[PDB]
RNA sequence: GUAUGAGUAGCGAAAGACAGGUGAGAAUCCUGUCCACCGUAUGACUAAGGUUUCCUGGGGAAGGCUCGUCCGCCCAGGGU
RNA sequence: UAGUGAACCAGUACCGUGAGGGAAAGGUGAAAAGCACCCCGGAAGGGGAGUGAAAUAGAUCCUGAAACCGUGUGCCUACAA
RNA sequence: UUAAGUGAAUAAGGGCGCACGGUGGAUGCCUUGGCACUAGGAGCCGAUGAAGGACGGGACUAACACCGAUAUGCUUUGGGG
């Protein structure tokens, strides 16, 4: 067993979106990304 | 003797080849698997001229159960079962002739693996 | 007023050391020579070389010359084209860089 | 183990002395005087003892 | 960017043979015949997971540890 | 190889589940007038003939150094540490 | 004729010089992008739905830009020929 085993539910309930408009620290990560200009914001 | 392959491959390869030129007469493969043809084949078809039941029971083993080859009919399908064209045909041509019933030739090597090339025919 | 045609080849997927082994056989002799040779030989670099002479006297029929009964093989070439580059994935997780070769074959036939 | 220098251009050159190609016997044919290998069928004629062979 | 070692190591467990095809070209592609290997599985259905590889007709510059007329590769059209 | 990381479809391709980390890449000619036609070859590639002042400016396209790989030849070398 | 003595040249390959090619892009020259500032404007946008985005719009649509089911756009007022 390595490690990378993915799931499409596991990878949006924690990398999603709606978990990272949650707190305020989700909202410093996409405004970090933000003022980098990058394309995909969150998975 | 020469080595070609594993032990027991070795017949099933010397069977399988010399079940061809039962059928052809014609055989376009190497030196060494040509030059064990010789020997076995030449041992075979003095089997060919004696006719009894031990040329049966022991031309059944090293030749193929199966073999068609049928370039017969007039009204019927007559089917040479590849053992019977040493009892019928290639028994009773060279009754006159003594050993050396096979011809090499020399021709080319192989495209992909620098092989020489042999061509077999008996007379 | 020229004799000597030419006809090169290149880029062609094969080393430069190993076609520099044909083209030892093939310096100073005669075109009658050349292709007898160039005919049994069981090497990649066999077949190649002799589309190249076949050409070059192809270009000294319809070109300039006559006489293709006196030609000689004068000069012959092996160059270096460009390298691909590729990698293998070696044990232990690291890897080791694979260079695939080309060559430029120029051959010259002149008369006397 | 490890080769403990760089060998130079000159033994590049003296190893590689027996590093050639060759070619053994070629003979006329036959029939036409094309250039083909001993012991061996001719490519172009088919003949050998001056006698086709490869023909049916 | 290019050597050196060096045309050395290796080509990643297994049984193939012949005849006839298309082709510029064949051990490697297509067809035929025999032989051989597993068979609580190298056989059938599905859940994740992958996301067009599935199908048809073409192509051979690169990928395929060799070749390759072939392909899970490229082109173009379609299928849930 | 400077100047923003980025003169070019760059916070891209790629790497890590994730926060994140982050490249290489400009220039034919004045104008595409970018080689009709013939020949070898399956093609690629080439040789003529043409355009162009110039093709050793032919799409890897101005100039083209060095390591590196080749061809031909004036002189020397097979009792030498 | 015999004896005694002296004895060059040839290169499987190699070294040095010259000459001619190939691989590779240093250097020479150039701007389409930067860097640091100067004078002035401006220093907010949002429940009338913001910032940033997803999906779609062309005869041909893979991408960029522009736009929005009125979708490569509509109305009006000046400039322009
Ligand atoms: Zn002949």
């Amino acid at each position: 067993k390595r490690t990378y085993q993915p799931n499409k539910r596991k990878r949006q309930k924690v990398h999603g979106f709606r978990k990272r408009m949650s707190t305020k620290n989700g909202r410093r990560v996409l405004a970090s990304r933000r003022r980098k200009g990058r394309k995909v914001i969150s998975a | 003797r020469k080595l070609g392959r594993t032990s027991s491959q070795r017949k099933a390869m010397l069977r399988d080849i010399t079940t061809d030129l039962i059928i052809n007469e014609r055989i376009v493969t190497t030196e060494a698997r040509a030059k064990e043809v010789r020997s076995t084949v030449e041992k075979m078809i003095t089997l060919g001229k004696r006719g009894d039941l031990h040329a049966r029971r022991q031309a059944a083993t090293f030749v193929r159960n199966e073999v068609a080859s049928v370039r017969e009919e007039d009204e019927s399908i007559v089917v040479e079962s590849a053992l019977q064209k040493l009892f019928n045909d290639l028994g009773p041509r060279f009754a006159e002739r003594q050993g050396g019933y096979t011809r090499i030739l020399k021709t080319e090597p192989r495209r992909g693996d620098a092989a020489p090339m042999v061509v077999i025919e008996f007379v | 007023q020229i004799t000597s045609a030419k006809a090169t080849a290149k880029t062609v997927r094969t080393s430069p050391r190993k076609a520099r082994l044909v083209i030892d056989l093939i310096r100073g002799k005669s075109v009658a020579d050349a292709i007898s040779i160039l005919k049994f030989t069981p090497n990649k670099s066999a077949g190649i070389i002799e589309k190249v002479l076949m050409s070059a006297v192809a270009n000294a029929e319809n070109n300039f010359d006559l006489d293709v009964e006196s030609l000689v093989v004068s000069e012959a070439f092996v160059n270096e084209g460009p390298t691909m580059k590729r990698f293998r994935p070696r044990a232990k997780g690291s890897a080791s860089p694979i260079n695939k070769r080309t060559s430029h074959i120029t051959v010259v036939v002149t008369e006397k | 183990a490890v080769p403990a220098r760089r060998t130079s251009k000159a033994k590049k050159a003296k190893r590689r002395t027996h590093y050639k190609l060759t070619i053994k016997g070629l003979n006329a044919c036959s029939n036409c005087g094309e250039m083909k290998k001993s012991h061996h069928v001719c490519p172009a004629c088919g003949h050998y003892d001056g006698k086709d062979v490869m023909s049916k």
